[PDB]
DNA sequence: ACAGGATAAA
DNA sequence: TTTATCCTGTTAGATGGTT
């Protein structure tokens, strides 16, 4: 009866055995069948402007309602197992950003979405291991989540990319010239105005908390209003 | 025999530079990736250092950092191809320690305090139950890592409690370590006591031992022998997660009696077995075992900048190694070079955080050289790894008999910090393990051997010897006089024959600090007033013309040579050039030496750090002769106050309860006047509307208030600024030409002086401006302050006071020669405070004035006679009386008292009073504050607090209780609502007062509404209701927020 | 002569929380639900539209000025804009309006869960450890014994035990019907809805009559809590939160010095992020473990918001210091009551050093 | 992280 | 016109934490 939540999640994960490549291929085939069936249903939804009933959906596949429903179930369970047995991969990738703005548990749950998408777009016919395709999606989901959920004043992804390129250019100039580059040099190298560079530098800052010891910061800030004297 | 006073701060940085950084680089040098293909080696024995950029003075005036760059050679080795790309990588910027023991961080002088902590090792303790027997426990504490607690139960059981988890019998731990029964049976001395535990808990084998250890440490997981093994290896055996330290190994070997090498710094089987054996023997009372005292200075250590830096560097290096491994495995190609592999951001961040934002690196105390000197010799019990204010109790804040000669028993703060911050004694020093030592002379057959060299000794060493104090008197050569001699044996005071004395302290002032060593006639003062005087000596203010005491103590020339503000000639020659800013001395036969003097600089506490020359042009100068002096020194030695005529008698109520009555000569003779320099800052930022401009085109201002600006919007050097005067003119682009808005910087209310420096820093000039700023202007304003009503004056013996009246010199009492006094002090404050030493100094100072002499009396001077101080003072006064020729100077009927007359009427007082020359100091600190209406807080809409923002005075709940006891209801209600946070009643009250009408009734203050909103936000349906008047109606919920 | 007479405090129902936060617009659209964890725009420094500082929910940032700039000046009073639907009024309303957050899954109020008396545990007559395990998804609970023989109402089932029960119920020969289990705060809500207070009160009174010792004391405490709920006419399942209130933005100010932000903004953002992710997981039919872990995360985030560090680990900030939650504001020597209600900083006050005036009279003072 | 594509807001 | 902001996809293999 531990109180830790991450350890409990890791235990819940460890109760699942890793898949094998043949198991991956089988599950990928069932997942593809489920995806095609879902696409058909979506077509029925466009035709009916409503959710099709199981009987209408079974009729759309010329399949007995029992056979159709069992096929649907198998596909659901296949996708479920594919995601479930790879959560360990999700944790292995998510542990590499535990100090960037999102807590470890948030990284895990955001990488789970990438794993789900990877399991939805895996192609067995490609002839590759699922652990190679899934890594890209897990990493992308975690990086996007960090870009969109790490700051109180959220910055767009293009701003993160701009800041990264500014850092790389600054390091390259420092290595080339053997000294710290100036603002004008960096602005010329980046082909952008110095005011834009200063704006990027100002927007990259982290907001300081009101309760920073100085005694707290929040007790030294005046209030917006009209002074009784000025009325 | 006093060595360098600030040496605890140098030795620890010399050590860090010599062998402190190397050990931490080498401890992490071999970095390997997971595939085992690439390896980074850091040849940390060859780290070079780049010369500091800028300079010490340039860093100070630019508001930068004084530092160097560290470059270590590295070699990336490919495990297969074997290509080795040798290179030198940038590691970080290391701030450097100046010649005075301090660091310069962001253009401010900072000092790293010394921390007194508990030393690593094994400590035994015996606890007694309410009704049970004595049970013994042992704690094993490393320099860094997890603790290992052993405990003995009431039934004879041995338990181990790794970390703070539940206990586990020692058998599990000993079997998990890989020990068979025979070895743990042989090493233990009394094996049946442990055999009882073996029988009660069952003999675990290694496999099940590791299983149970894993089960107890990490419940909820399936046990695994390898899992347990790894857990133990990471807990107590991992060189990078458990460090005993050199001191930890030394203490373990000394206590347990082992012989393990000094190089091994992790726990070993021998260690735990020994510790258990010692616990068993202590339980059974073997004879050579003893519980430990944690307040003993032999079980406590001092950490200084070297150790704390090492630890921060270690953390940064761990982060750097993680980054390196991440940016090494990912690479699918060996296109990496050691320069592109290391990232100095974590190490730079760790060093910057340690030197700028830690609570062990402190803003320097720089009021005078004495405060500066005692700030570098300070020992703290608080910080990251020590105590906390709420956890420190009575036992920790007391004096321990092991502090004798190592920590001053007098100099401490008063208040919440009493006993938690201490000061190193005069002769004490810290050895290479971290324990405070103190020197002694050897005594052979009752003879003190001052020919041999002082033997230093730690607290534990001097427990079996009989040590005599430094006030024992010896005859010609060295033999100790007397028949009984006080000694210390095993932390107790006894008396012995002087043939059984082992060691003698070097000096009578070996027990006190440097600030307490500067109090003459100290043995005639109480300890509380000695504390007050020593503390207040470090709040004195450097004066316009300093002056040496007449009754100095002998340590003044030594307390000023370490602050690094006095210039002495190292050369026995002649002086060829003297100037207010430069001195030059030509060696008798040799090269010329040149010195530059600081002029009207500014300290951390806004005092002045001037430096003036003493010598004249074409002067013969010897080596070690004073050439220049600081702001608080006269000729070599400390000078914090002035010698003034004092009389002890009551005035017409102006001496009442520590108040001070002075003369007007102290104002027009420029006694007790000082220079204070303040710094004002203005920032040109970039708003979304536009940037901010510094210019003289200020709105709503006339040309009569732009006289002293330099046609750029900034005031001129040498201008006199009064209150509200513009210093830097700035305009902001407000959004609503007639668009600029005025937020120019002005002098605060109650401030005036001359402008002495206007430094400008802009990004164009190559300066490190803040992230969003485009111009930083700094203005320095200096002023001369005279003594005035409300200032604090002090003496060296603990007598403080506030000046309440300044009399014209024809109203002050005068002497039988016509000389009016300078200060009148109440004698009612002398006998109840037991600071009689002030009555001795005055009298000796009187003699010193009359004999044109200066007396150096050392504390505890009564080892030579029965009453040495009184006899010396009386003899000096009689000699002054005979030399001067005036019989009224000294009287035999009343030695220290002479006749004094009244300046108002000319009639003598009924009885003679005590007059003399007293050495008084002027203390720092700007406290007067008042407010009518100003800024308010964000959430509660209550007035802000603080002098710098027109803040209000807090009306706490004790004041509310006081007003409730008076029966006041309208004063209380006006204070609580109309004058604090009745957001609508404040304006109505102000408007009624201005117009002259009556103040209307208040409403509900805003803090109550904030609280109701917060309680609703906590999922509570709390509300305010108005009761129904008639019968068949429901109560109606009242809307406050309207 | 006085506006209000008494202050009454009761258990907040979800309807009351929604009423506190839901306000209608002239267009007919209702507002008051915070849907996005966004505080302010980085470039325009203007609050977002469905975030923690929204102007359509809390009020205009600038008094008598619209969010889009269509309406300005006092002339337009009470005129809700059409382009963005913000009410052109005084900005002071930003410290009175609340708004709410609707939760994808119910959570438990930590005050009624982790307290010296555990009201949820006392009402359910269950040990606190079992209730905590059910809430934080460590064990199942038998919401209905159904037809099984060894299963009892309100019994904790481990994962392996529940799998064995699943095998039993999916056997072709099983007559087992009507067995129900639950995990999370939804199970607690169902158990709290099951309680019939009148019958429980009568049964407890009858049992107390024939009882003594510690058993009597425990039944007395249960009867006291049950009778309090009967008198207050409040349903005990209200201790399980379905919606939560949002504090007004001016009570958690985000001022610009850099931007200084209250810790409540971060706590609310955590709650909103986890709630939105849970909704997405429930929309794509995610694996059950992932959904359960997200529900546990939502419970922990709401816990940290209400009282940080009471149950689980303490949520630190940018520096390793605890974030100040809602409970930390109203308690302690630095709390609201003792720092702002029982004692205040007042105007028309000064402070200075005192010297002795010997020529003054006892009723006089010397003021500079 | 990085590249391509769609779009609307400045 | 010209960016500012959002959306989707990526194929060696990788699969339970630090303080
Ligand atoms: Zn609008």
């Amino acid at each position: 009866y531990t109180e830790d939540s991450i350890r409990l999640y890791l235990q819940e994960i460890g109760r699942i055995r890793l898949l094998r490549a043949d198991e991956e291929i089988e599950l990928a085939r069932q997942i593809a069948d489920l995806l095609a069936l879902e696409r058909i249903r979506d077509e029925l939804l466009e035709q009916l402007d409503r959710l099709p009933s199981d009987a209408e959906w079974a009729a759309a596949v010329d399949s007995p309602l029992d056979e159709f429903r069992r096929r649907l179930f198998r596909g659901r369970r296949a996708k479920d197992k594919m995601v479930q047995s790879n959560l360990r991969l999700v944790v292995s990738i998510a542990k590499k950003y535990m100090n960037r703005g999102l807590s470890f548990q948030d990284l895990i749950q955001e990488g789970s979405l990438g794993l789900i998408r990877a399991a939805e777009k895996f192609d067995h016919e490609k002839g590759y291991k699922f652990s190679t395709y899934a890594t890209w999606w897990i990493r992308q989901a975690i990086t996007r989540a960090i870009a969109d959920q790490s700051r109180t004043i959220r910055l767009p992804v293009h701003l993160y990319e701009t800041i990264s390129r500014i850092k790389k250019t600054t390091k390259l100039l420092s290595q080339e010239m053997g000294r710290k580059p100036t603002e004008e040099e960096i602005a010329t190298r980046m082909e952008m105005t110095i005011e834009k560079l200063r704006f990027i530098a100002k927007s990259a800052q982290l907001p300081i908390s009101l309760e920073t010891p100085i005694s707290r910061l929040g007790d030294f800030i005046e209030a917006d209003g009209e002074t009784p004297e000025d009325e | 025999h006093l060595p360098d006073l600030v040496a605890i701060q140098r030795n620890s940085f010399r050590w860090f530079l010599e062998e402190g950084l190397i050990e931490e680089l080498e401890s992490f040098s071999p970095i390997t990736d997971y595939t085992g293909k690439l390896e980074l080696h850091f040849l940390g024995k060859q780290y070079k250092l780049k010369r500091p950029k800028y300079d010490v003075d340039e860093a100070k005036r630019r508001d930068g950092t004084y530092s160097v760059q560290m470059y270590v050679p590295t070699r990336l080795i490919n495990k297969e191809t074997g290509e080795i790309k040798e290179q030198e990588v940038f590691i970080g910027d290391l701030p450097l320690m100046t010649d005075r023991g301090t660091f310069i961080i962001n253009g401010a002088e900072r000092v790293i305090v010394n921390q007194i902590v508990r030393s690593p090792g094994v400590y035994y303790k015996s606890e007694r139950d309410k009704n049970g027997r004595l049970t013994h426990n042992a704690s094993l504490i490393p320099n860094r890592g997890a603790w290992l607690k052993f405990e003995t139960d009431k039934n004879g059981l041995v338990w181990v409690r790794i970390d703070k988890t539940r206990k586990l019998s020692a058998q599990v731990l000993l079997k998990a370590l890989g020990l068979s029964d025979n070895e743990i049976y042989d090493k233990l001395r009394h094996p049946e006591y442990y055999q009882k535990t073996i029988d009660k808990e069952g003999q675990f084998s290694e496999d099940e031992a590791l299983m149970e250890l894993y089960r107890k440490l990490r419940p909820g997981e399936p046990p695994t022998v390898s899992g347990g093994q790894q857990l133990l290896e990471s807990r107590f055996f991992d060189p990078k997660r458990y460090d005993l330290g050199r001191v930890g190994r030394y203490k373990l070997n000394k206590k347990l009696g082992l012989n393990v090498a000094d190089t091994v710094r992790t726990l070993t089987s021998e260690d735990i077995l020994a510790a258990i054996d010692y616990l068993i023997n202590l339980e059974l009372d073997l004879g050579g075992c003893e519980v430990d005292d944690i307040d003993h200075l032999g079980n406590r250590r001092v950490r200084s900048v070297g150790e704390l830096l090492q630890n921060q560097v270690r953390v940064g290096l761990n982060r750097l190694e993680r980054i390196i491994r991440e940016r090494m495995t990912v690479s699918d190609s060996d296109s990496l070079s050691p320069a592109s592999l290391v990232n100095p951001k974590p190490l730079v961040a760790a060093i910057k955080e340690f030197f700028g934002s830690s609570q062990l690196s402190q803003f320097m105390d720089q009021t005078n050289p004495l405060a500066e000197l005692t700030h570098k010799r300070r020992l703290s019990a608080l910080g990251p790894g020590g105590l906390t204010r709420e956890r420190a109790g009575f036992a920790v804040r007391d004096i321990h008999p092991s502090h004798y000669g190592r920590i001053c028993p007098i100099e401490t703060p008063e208040g919440p910090n009493a006993g938690l911050i201490g000061s190193l004694a005069t002769h004490a020093r810290v050895n290479d393990y971290g324990f405070i030592e103190t020197p002694f002379w050897r005594v052979e057959e009752g003879r003190v051997r001052k020919d041999l060299a002082p033997v230093y000794m730690t607290a534990d060493q001097e427990d079996d010897l009989r040590v005599a104090p430094g006030d024992v008197a010896t005859d010609d050569a060295g033999y100790i006089l007397g028949t009984t001699i006080p000694v210390r044996y095993r932390q107790d005071f006894t008396t012995t024959t002087p043939e059984r004395v082992d060691y003698v302290a070097l000096s009578p002032v070996q027990i006190i600090s440097v600030a307490t060593s500067l109090i003459p006639f100290l043995e005639h003062d109480d300890a509380n007033r000695a504390l007050m005087g020593s503390n207040m000596q470090r709040q004195a203010v450097p004066l316009l013309r300093p002056e040496r005491p007449l009754v100095g103590t002998g340590l003044e020339p030594q307390a000023a040579r370490d602050s690094g503000m006095v210039i002495t000639s190292p050369v026995d020659g002649t002086i060829s050039y003297v100037d207010a800013t430069h001195i030059e001395v030509t060696a008798d036969t040799g090269e010329k030496y040149g010195y530059a003097l600081q002029k009207y600089q500014r300290s951390n506490q806004d005092t002045c750090l001037n430096q003036r020359p003493i010598v004249f042009e074409g002067d013969r100068v010897q080596r070690g002769q004073v050439i220049a002096d600081g702001s608080a020194t006269e000729k070599g030695e400390l000078a914090l106050g002035q010698n003034i005529l004092v009389a002890y008698m009551p005035w017409e109520g102006y001496n009442y309860e520590d108040a001070i009555l002075i003369s007007e000569r102290l104002v027009y003779d420029d006694v007790y006047t000082s220079i204070h320099i303040e710094k004002f800052e203005i920032e040109a930022r970039q708003t979304k509307l536009g940037p901010e401009e510094i210019t003289r085109e200020i709105p709503n201002v006339g040309e009569d208030a732009l006289r002293q600006l330099d046609e750029n919007g900034i005031i001129r050097v040498g201008a006199w600024v009064e209150s509200g005067d513009i210093l830097v003119g700035k305009v902001t682009p407000k959004g609503e030409a007639r668009d600029v808005r005025d937020n120019s910087l002005r002098v605060p209310n109650g401030e005036k002086g001359r402008v002495v420096d206007v430094r400008l820093f802009t990004r164009e000039q190559g300066d490190e401006l803040p992230p969003g700023a485009n111009m930083v202007v700094r203005v320095y304003v200096a002023q001369k302050r005279k003594i005035q009503v409300g200032d604090k004056m002090a003496g060296r013996h603990g007598n403080k006071g506030i000046i309440s009246r300044i009399l014209p010199c024809e109203d002050m009492p005068y002497l039988p020669d016509g000389t009016p006094l300078d200060i009148v002090l109440n004698p009612l404050g002398v006998p109840s405070r037991m600071n009689v030493g002030q009555v001795f100094e005055c009298m000796l100072g009187w003699a010193g004035q009359l004999l044109d002499a200066r007396f150096k009396v050392t504390p505890f001077d009564e080892m030579y006679g029965a009453e040495a101080s009184r006899l010396t003072v009386n003899a000096k006064l009689s000699e002054a009386r005979e030399q001067t020729g005036q019989p009224w100077v000294f009287s035999d009927d009343e030695p220290g008292k002479i006749q004094v007359y009244d300046g108002r009427t000319g009639e003598p007082f009924d009885r003679p009073v005590t007059v003399g020359r007293a050495y008084m100091l002027k203390l720092v600190h700007d406290k007067i504050h008042a407010r009518s209406t100003g800024p308010y807080s964000l959430v509660t809409q209550q007035p802000l607090g603080g002098k710098a923002q027109q803040g209000g005075q807090r009306f706490g709940e004790m004041e509310v209780w006081a007003l409730e006891a008076y029966g006041a209801a309208y004063i209380l209600q006006e204070l609580l609502t109309v004058k604090s946070d009745d957001m609508q009643g404040r304006n109505e009250a102000l408007n009624a007062i201005v117009k002259g009408k009556a103040i209307p009734r208040p409403g509900t203050p805003e803090s109550f509404k904030v609280l109701m909103r917060e309680l609703q936000s906590l999922c509570l349906d709390i509300a305010v209701y108005k009761a129904s008047t008639e019968d068949y109606e429901e109560d109606k919920e009242v809307d406050l927020m309207a | 002569e006085q506006r209000f007479d008494y202050v009454k405090i009761a258990l907040a129902s979800p309807e009351r929380i929604r009423q506190w936060g839901e306000r209608t617009l002239p267009n007919g659209q209702v507002v008051g639900e915070v849907t996005k964890p966004e505080t302010i725009n980085y470039r325009t420094l203007k609050p977002e539209m469905d975030g923690l500082f929204c102007e359509k929910i809390f009020g205009p940032a600038k008094d008598w000025e619209c969010h889009c700039g269509k309406y300005k000046r006092v002339r337009h009073r009470g005129i809700v804009c059409e382009r963005c639907g913000v009410e052109v009024t005084e900005s002071r309303v930003r410290r009175h309006r609340m708004g709410f957050i609707k939760l994808a899954a119910p959570v438990a109020h930590v005050w009624y869960l982790k307290g010296i008396p555990s009201y949820i545990a006392i009402l359910l007559d269950m040990p606190l450890r079992d209730v905590e395990q059910i809430v934080y998804f460590n064990s199942y609970v038998v919401l209905n014994p159904g037809n099984h023989s060894e299963l009892q109402y309100k019994q904790l089932l481990n994962e392996d035990q529940w799998m064995e029960i699943e095998d039993q119920i999916y056997a072709e020969e099983s007559d087992l019907e009507g067995i129900e289990v639950g995990i999370g705060a939804e199970a607690l809500q169902q158990l709290l809805q099951d309680l019939n207070l009148n019958e429980e009160s009568e049964k407890l009174r009858q049992e107390i009559a024939e009882s003594k010792g510690q058993k009597r004391a425990k039944l007395i405490k249960r009867l006291r809590v049950i009778d309090n709920f009967i008198g207050t006419e409040s349903r005990p399942e209200w201790m399980v939160l379905n919606v939560i209130p949002v504090i007004p933005p001016d009570l958690r100010p985000m001022v610009q010095l850099r931007f200084a932000t209250s810790d409540l903004n971060d706590l609310y953002r955590r709650v909103i992020n986890r709630n939105n992710r849970l909704a997405r997981l429930q929309e794509i039919l995610a694996p059950e473990i992932i959904v359960r872990n997200e529900k546990r995360m939502l419970q922990e985030a709401v816990d940290a918001l209400i009282d940080n560090g009471r149950r689980g680990r303490t949520v630190v900030g940018a520096n390793n210091r605890p974030l100040k939650s809602l409970s930390d504001i109203i308690e302690g020597k630095q709390g609201r009551f003792r720092q702002n209600l029982l004692g205040k900083r007042v105007d028309y006050s000064g402070r200075s050093v005192i010297v002795v005036g010997p020529n003054l009279k006892i009723h006089q003072c010397g003021l500079p």
